RNA sequence: UAAUUGCGAUAACGAACGAGACCUUAACCUGCUAAAUAGCCCGUAUUGCCUUGGCAGUACGCCGGCUUCUUAGAGGGACUAUCGGCUCAAGCCGAUGGAAGUUUGAGGCAAUAACAGGUCUGUGAUGCCCUUAGAUGUUCUGGGCCGCACGCGCGCUACACUGACAGAGCCAGCGAGUACUCCCUUGGCCGAGAGGCCCGGGUAAUCUUGUUAAACUCUGUCGUGCUGGGGAUAGAGCAUUGCAAUUAUUGCUCUUCAACGAGGAAUCCCUAGUAAGCGCAAGUCAUCAGCUUGCGUUGAUUACGUCCCUGCCCUUUGUACACACC
């Protein structure tokens, strides 16, 4: 499978019934044009890089 | 579930057969595939390090640890 | 983390009345609160000064609704 | 006129009142022309006393602690004998004070 | 260059000298050896044959090391823990008399000598020089 | 006349009192040398100083330390401790602290403990440390 | 002679455990760096840091720290990190001699091959699974990484006559490739199983 | 924002309790005042080795010099200081400097108002009732509160190799101590061990005490076996405390060698020198700690959040209740 790699640009929010989900806005650092949201579990920082193996589930 | 406290003719010569073609030596290996006592591998250990056959890394209380020569 | 409203009241009367004889310098500040005020405690005594650095710090630069002065 | 180097001590459970009281009685005696070895202060003792507060037993379980602190701050001198009779006067009320000669 | 006890390995120096105190080969033993356990918490006897000569170093060494020594202070020195069974443990001294008797049986062979001056046994003139040169024989052997 | 500074170096209750003596080149602890003064693995951070700046750097200067208080490990790093604060107060005020400027930033920017000390101690709860006791009805 | 004669062609030389210098790191992947720090070395991981006072403090350490304060749990291991930090070290000599490439590249490689991408978390759905496979961060794929990696040898190691050293030691060389003999790969692998399923 | 702690919008303006401030304690001061009941330097005598000139130790100095370390008094020091992006502002976060940047860490006291909460077994605090000379007053002998098929709560020891066993190396802090009584006990001597005898110090930074604690570290024995992991149950013997030990007070000596392989449904405590491990002192005490109150040693994984469960308070709402859903 082709595997993308993208990097953390906005923190937006934790979602979760209990807080452990958080909404992160993220870019593709390959087509700097593009830029989407993702959600993480763990701490995450600015400037972070991520890998992302399937790029079309886009939850809310 | 018991280890031959004594060393026998069969477990000798297959010993000097392969102990020069490990790449590590230990108690627990000895214990484990050749079906030896831990007394005994410890006995071995130092009458086949004066011969000079393995050289040794480090020696401590717990744990001997040997390579080849 | 948050101020009260002693130290703020202080810090509010002694600026409007002796705005002149105090500077953005926070020793100096420091200072000049001993000698024209009446207090009991060094810790009090420090943070008043401080939240008055602070409060000049703002009013070099455009007038604050709360201050009003001769 | 032979001195014996004698030794003073005191004893309070106040502590701003004792060290006023061990300056003024320094420099009442260097008045006169006298040498002193300085105040040496002896360490001070915390004794502690812990109870329960309930006087039966139930509910929570809670502690109090009861505290006293004392001080001994003793003094020694060189001097002739019976000048200190003249001179160890207008003490406060509750200090205790003890003269060692150390002869 | 000069050294002194104080410039050796510590369990070397132990094993150094009880090989040459051995070879030499004066001093008393009461008999107590062979049905003495070692202290009031321990269980069984010492594995070493020879391990009643080599406690000879250890004491020696110290009192070199202190002001002064005494016999009781040996005991709480020497003591450790006790399995009570299910109880929690608690820290119990060494046995007396054993270790009372090996040191008179050492200062017998001028070594070290009473002290009524004050109390307890500090170490004489010859006996000092004397470890100093096994300690000196293992610098250069290393 | 005699050159000699004095500085400590304190743990959480291991106090290690250290006179820094012009000499020719030898350290030692407690009279003791620093040859063994260690639990066997934990040696090499003895040798942190020496080891980055250079024995070169202690060419003719003594020092003796005395240390109680405390614990084995607390010990090992308030001594340590005490002999960087030794090194940089006698060239500093001896010698052109220019190479002690050189030698604190290096010294620091590896590890700032070197030249200041840890404050922590405990504190007494009601509780039986800081976790109460098992609920007796709940 | 202030020094131990032995050691001294240490000083010639950058700074490293006497054994084994840190120059010359692996080059196999990304978005593992800036989490993992080895570009300031340190002899031994016995240093008092206190890193657990902010959020990122402990991200800014030495991989050598963690996995030796990981090792000691379950109560008889509690603040003994000298045995640990002991079998670490020498659980490095057994694998350099069995296998002739550094230590720290057997212990780097492992740990980045053995962390998850996907995990499931459990959102209210009335008794059921509304488990929509969300992804990981970086920091805490290492974090869970060496948690379960030392719990694999320890559980191995449990009443066995072989040694945690070189159970360790064997743990970390199984994980080095696709060898699924390895605690940590074969529980890594299930994870992303289960989770591709609720995707 | 930890807070009715603040900014603001506003028919409100200015205030009072509570919170904060306050007090105790822990961290910094080569700057002040210092100290033979605390230390260092220095000077004499002196021991051992290399010898060199030094190193490592012992005894003394009391107008030899000093107070860095130890110890207590007066003070100073942190106020979020400077910065970079949010933002009306109050603020929050992050980097630098600094001993210290969660209210710097931890405690003490603590508003209006209630409960048929607990205590008559603390009191010569107290009403009424009851008993009073065959006493429910006081006192002496023996027993019991501990008696046991069985359900429940707070704890202690283990299920081992990250271990057990044998030698050796060796580091704390908080505290306590004898007059009409018998405390803390050093040293010398006897004693396998527990214990015993004889001088002596300390009413105490002076003696016990450097409390040489435990954990820990180095060298070996044992080697997967409920085995040298485990120590319940019992027999025999020797002492100590006490007027008195049987229903064994406790200790010491030898033997006896039970269950227990990480524990179902359930459920607890906890955010950094913290959990956890390990020991020590004090309280009751002639003896008995598996208990509580304090002290120190080693020293981590995970978070900087949310209202999903379980509690609590504020607003809107309903009431035939107001002794208020008992």
């Amino acid at each position: 499978a082709p595997v993308k790699f993208v990097k953390v640009t906005r923190v937006l929010g934790r979602t979760g019934s209990r807080g452990g989900v958080t909404q992160v806005r993220v870019e593709f650092m390959d087509d700097t044009t593009r830029s989407i949201i993702r959600n993480v579990k763990g701490p995450v920082r600015e400037n972070d890089i991520l890998v992302l193996l399937e790029s079309e589930r886009e939850a809310r | 579930a018991q280890h031959s406290v004594i060393l026998d003719k069969a477990t000798s010569d297959k010993l000097y057969k392969d102990v020069q073609s490990y790449r590590l030596v230990t108690v627990a290996t000895l214990v484990d595939r050749l079906k030896i006592n831990g007394a005994l591998a410890r006995k071995c250990l130092k009458d086949l390090e004066e011969k000079g056959l393995i050289r040794q890394v480090v020696g401590h209380s717990k744990m001997k640890i040997y390579t080849r020569a | 983390r948050v101020r009260t409203k002693t130290v703020k009241k202080s810090a509010k009367v002694i600026i409007e009345k002796y705005y002149p004889r105090l500077t953005l310098d926070f020793e100096t500040n420091k200072r000049v609160c001993d000698e024209i005020a009446v207090i009991s405690s060094k810790r009090l005594r420090n943070k008043i000064a401080g939240y008055t650095t602070h409060l000049m710090k703002r009013i070099q630069r455009g007038p604050v609704r709360g201050i009003s002065f001769k | 006129p032979k001195v014996h180097k004698i030794r003073i001590t005191l004893t309070s459970r106040k502590v701003q009142s004792l060290e006023k009281v061990c300056q003024e009685l320094i420099e009442r005696a260097k008045n006169k022309d006298l040498r002193v070895k300085g105040p040496v202060r002896m360490p001070t003792k915390t004794l502690k006393i812990t109870t329960r507060k309930t006087p039966c037993g139930e509910g929570s379980k809670t502690w109090d602690a009861y505290e006293m602190r004392i001080h001994k701050r003793l003094i020694d001198l060189t001097a002739p004998t019976e000048i200190v009779k003249q001179i160890i006067i207008n003490i406060e009320a509750g200090v205790e004070v003890e003269v060692t000669i150390a002869a | 260059g000069g050294v002194t006890v104080r410039d050796v390995d510590a369990h070397k120096f132990v094993a150094a000298y009880a090989a040459f105190l051995k070879r030499q080969g004066k001093l008393p033993v009461p008999g107590w050896v062979d049905t003495v356990k070692t202290g009031n918490a321990k269980e069984l006897p010492p594995q070493d044959i020879d391990w009643w000569y080599i406690r000879a170093a250890s004491v020696a060494r110290h009192v070199y090391l202190r002001k002064t020594v005494g016999v009781g202070r040996l005991r709480k020195v020497h003591g450790s823990a006790k399995n009570r069974g299910t109880r929690p443990s608690h820290h119990v001294d060494a046995s007396g008399s054993v270790d009372r008797k090996i040191m008179q049986a050492l200062e017998k062979i001028q070594v070290l000598e009473k002290d009524e001056e004050r109390g307890g046994r500090r170490i004489t003139q010859q006996g000092q020089r004397d470890l100093d040169r096994i300690a000196q024989t293992v610098a250069e052997a290393d | 006349s005699v050159q000699a500074v004095q500085v400590f170096g304190k743990k959480k209750n291991a106090t290690a009192v250290a006179r820094c003596v012009q000499g020719k080149g030898l350290i030692k602890v407690n009279g003791k040398p620093l040859k063994l003064f260690a639990p066997e693995i934990l040696r090499a951070k003895l040798y942190e100083p020496i080891l980055i700046l250079g024995t070169d750097k202690f060419a003719d200067v003594d020092i003796r330390i005395r240390v109680a208080g405390g614990g084995h490990t607390s010990q090992v790093y308030a001594v340590r401790q005490a002999i960087a604060k030794s090194i940089v107060a006698y060239y500093a005020k001896y010698v052109d602290e220019h190479s002690k400027n050189l030698l604190k930033q290096e010294l620091i920017q590896f590890d700032r403990s070197l030249l200041v000390a840890d404050p922590r101690r405990c504190e007494p709860k009601k509780f039986g440390g800081r976790g109460a006791r098992a609920r007796f009805q709940k | 002679d202030v020094l131990p004669k032995e050691v001294l062609a240490e000083v010639g030389s950058v700074k490293l455990f006497n054994r084994w210098s840190y120059d010359d790191i692996e080059i196999r992947d990304i978005s593992l760096t800036d989490y993992i720090q080895i570009r300031a070395p340190v002899y031994i991981p016995h240093s008092a840091g206190r890193y657990a006072v902010k959020r990122f403090r402990k991200a800014n350490c030495p991989i050598i720290e963690r996995l030796t304060n990981s090792l000691m749990m379950h109560g008889r291991n509690n603040g003994k990190k000298l045995m640990a930090v002991r079998i670490v070290a020498h659980a490095f000599e057994i694998i350099h001699l069995m296998t002739d490439q550094n230590p720290i590249q057997v212990a780097v490689d492992a740990i980045v091959n053995c962390g998850p991408r996907e995990d499931s978390t459990r959102i209210g759905s009335a008794g059921t699974v509304r488990r929509q496979a969300v992804d990981v961060s970086p920091l805490r794929r290492v974090n869970q990484a060496i948690a379960l990696l030392t719990t694999g040898a320890r559980e191995a190691a449990f009443r066995n006559v072989k040694t945690i050293a070189e159970c360790l030691a064997e743990e970390l060389i199984n994980a080095a490739k696709g060898s699924s003999n390895s605690y940590a790969i074969k529980k890594k692998d299930e994870l992303e199983r289960v989770a591709k399923s609720n995707r």
